[PDB]
């Protein structure tokens, strides 16, 4: 008996971080041991913290919570250092449009829970955490519930299965606050403080939670995990490209046909997620832009880039927010500078009034009551809002925002008048 | 004019010690606690910081801090149940206007106000993370696509 939750549509052609999560309902830990679940932590706690570390290395896993850093390199910046060691599952997504991390949390909160146990031996950590979004209570119960069941079964605890191996999983709950999903926030929050930033360097991998060395990893990387061992590090990767390995989940919302969470390799192009899977678009409509979550902007010439980590990928977290023809670009980047309005953490002053004014200018200018200084303040605001910025949320608050001005100047030449 | 002093009910504050007791350190269970709180009030009451703070062990000024960052946590209004609306893309082209317009039918109350009779609050959030399923909205945990007017009636009608 958990609270409600929407039924979010799912499908996979790799049949791997969606094989229960394809259905909406909560496979419990009965379900998951009939799948074959727990044998690669039993495999995993068979080898070497180091050997862990190097197949996660081998297998060429980069982090799914947008920055897309290799997640073995970032286990050996930890190990490097002495311990003890803190290992945070990252659960906070609250980006617009990105709803990947759920349906895992949801429905196959073992697959998460096996890699949070692997991951944590890999580096020597005997506490570990997951930092779930408020706003997903159902997922706060199910994972609690989770925990529960492996540790009646010795999969947590003192001396999982013989190994001498101790491990516990504490779940903390966010509180309305986006910026808590940059790892540095997230740790303070985990200390009982404001989801304040900190200067970086130094990563959490040096100094984290307690000031000692921490990984911060996101839900979806670590549910990689699992299949790496199971598989081998040389399978797991002839899954996709050559370069990006392993399968991805995209989170498809906006005005396409099926909306919902699509596991697919990251070769597949962009204009294949929105055509060949979710279906092309609502009234066949033609595609006017892609945003990336609040992150970038696609126009329609660039719809056959592919959904991988390289150069000229789409990156980030594989989000899809598809807008059509019809749908007005400047009311959207309004929604855009809405959010990072709500969300700056306010510590730097450029990202505080930049992020303020951003979204009170625009808002202006989509009510054509801007004036012309209004303008010019807004291209000047949306220029500098990075300056002394101590994190992501800075550096990027303008950037998508900037692409809808330099991809759709004819648009907004209408909002000018 | 007087009034009693603040003291948390006894099923409440078995809850507030459970997950204090829960993390190695007390002071983690800070946002738990106040998740508890507003839950079981429908608010957070000023006079509930103090105590909370013996219990965390932390200065008062710390806990006063959190909660004012959080705006979340409410210390200005008093709500049974807390209809938290998403405002964002892409739920504001699948009709957020239409669930905005059908609660303001239905409650007679627009975002950010709450019923006289106190029971209901609109609150504009950002992306719940259910935006395949937009428009989205949250009535305290239980969480809903907006249909229709009528849809939407029943749901609220659950809650009493
Ligand atoms: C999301 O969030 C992203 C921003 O996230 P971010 O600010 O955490 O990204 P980032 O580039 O600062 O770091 C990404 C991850 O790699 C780690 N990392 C980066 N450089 C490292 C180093 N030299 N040594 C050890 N660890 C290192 C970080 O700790 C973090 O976990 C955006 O791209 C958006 O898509
Ligand atoms: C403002 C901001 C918000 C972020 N939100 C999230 C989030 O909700 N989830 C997440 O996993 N990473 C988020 N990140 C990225 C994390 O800081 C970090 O890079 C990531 O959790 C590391 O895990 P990964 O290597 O597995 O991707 C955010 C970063 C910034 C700057
Ligand atoms: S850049 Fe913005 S969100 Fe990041 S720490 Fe500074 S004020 Fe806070
Ligand atoms: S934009 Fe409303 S749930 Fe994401
Ligand atoms: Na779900």
């Amino acid at each position: 008996s958990y609270p409600a939750i929407p039924r979010i549509y799912a499908e996979t052609t790799l049949n791997m971080l969606l094989k229960r999560a394809k259905k909406p309902r909560v496979h419990s830990i009965d379900e998951y041991l009939k799948d074959g679940g727990y044998q690669a932590l039993e495999k995993a706690l068979n080898m070497s913290p180091e050997e862990i570390i190097d197949w996660v290395d081998k297998s060429t896993l980069r982090g799914r919570g947008g920055a897309g850093f290799p997640t073995g390199k970032k286990w050996k910046f930890a190990v490097q250092n002495p311990g003890p060691r803190y290992f945070i599952c990252n659960a906070d997504e609250s980006e617009p449009g990105t709803f990947k991390d759920r349906i895992i949390i949801e429905r196959d909160p073992h697959l998460l829970i096996e890699g949070i146990i692997i991951s944590s031996y890999a580096i020597g950590a005997n506490e570990a955490y997951i930092y779930i979004r408020g706003e997903y209570p159902a997922g706060y119960y199910i994972l609690r519930d989770a925990i529960e069941e492996a540790k009646k079964k010795g999969f947590l605890g003192k001396n999982i299965l013989g190994s001498g191996f101790d491990l516990e999983i504490y779940v903390a709950r966010g509180a309305g606050a986006y910026i808590c999903g940059e790892e540095t926030a997230l740790i303070e929050s985990l200390e009982g403080k404001r989801g304040h930033p900190r200067l970086k360097p130094p990563y959490p991998v040096q100094k984290g939670l307690w000031g000692k060395p921490t990984v911060v990893n996101n839900v979806e990387t670590i549910a990689n995990v699992p299949f790496i061992i199971s598989m081998g590090w040389e399978e797991y990767r002839y899954i996709g490209p050559s370069d990006y390995a392993g399968p991805k989940l995209f989170p498809v919302s906006g005005k396409v046909k099926k909306p919902g969470v699509y596991e697919l390799p990251m070769n597949t192009t962009l204009r294949e997620v929105i055509f060949k899977y979710a279906g092309g678009t609502l009234g066949n409509k033609k595609v006017k832009a892609v945003f990336s979550g609040a992150l970038d902007c696609f126009s329609s010439e660039e719809l056959d880039i592919p959904m991988d980590y390289s150069p000229l990928g789409f990156g980030g977290t594989g989000t899809v927010i598809v807008l059509t023809e019809e749908d007005d670009i400047v009311e959207a980047a309004l929604k855009i500078a809405e959010f990072y309005e709500h969300e700056t953490c306010g510590q730097c002053t450029p990202c505080r009034v930049g992020c303020y004014e951003q979204a009170n200018l625009l808002e202006k200018i989509y009510k054509g009551e801007a004036t012309e200084q209004d303008w010019e303040g807004f291209d000047f605001v949306n220029r500098n809002i990075q300056p002394t910025s101590i994190c992501g949320l800075g550096a990027v608050a303008g950037r998508l925002i900037r692409q809808t001005l330099e991809k759709f100047p004819e648009e907004w030449e209408k909002y000018r008048k | 004019m007087f009034k009693t002093e603040f003291e948390f009910p006894e099923e409440l504050k078995t809850k507030l010690q459970e997950h204090i007791n829960y993390f190695p350190k007390k002071r983690q269970a800070i946002l738990l606690c106040l998740h508890e709180i507003q839950n079981y009030y429908g608010y957070i009451p000023p006079e509930s910081l103090k105590p909370l703070a013996d219990m965390l062990e932390l200065p008062l000024n710390h806990v006063e801090g959190v909660v004012a960052f959080y705006d979340m946590f409410d210390r200005e209004d008093k709500a049974k149940y807390r209809i938290r609306v998403c405002v964002s893309i892409p739920c504001h082209l699948m009709g957020t206007n239409k669930l905005l317009k059908a609660l303001e039918n239905i409650l007679g109350i627009k975002p950010g106000e709450v019923t006289p009779d106190g029971k209901f609050k609109i609150v504009p959030v950002q992306c719940l993370g259910a935006c395949s399923e937009a428009p989205m909205f949250m009535v305290n945990d239980d969480e809903y696509k907006f249909e229709s007017e009528v849809q939407l009636n029943e749901i609220l009608s659950r809650y009493t």
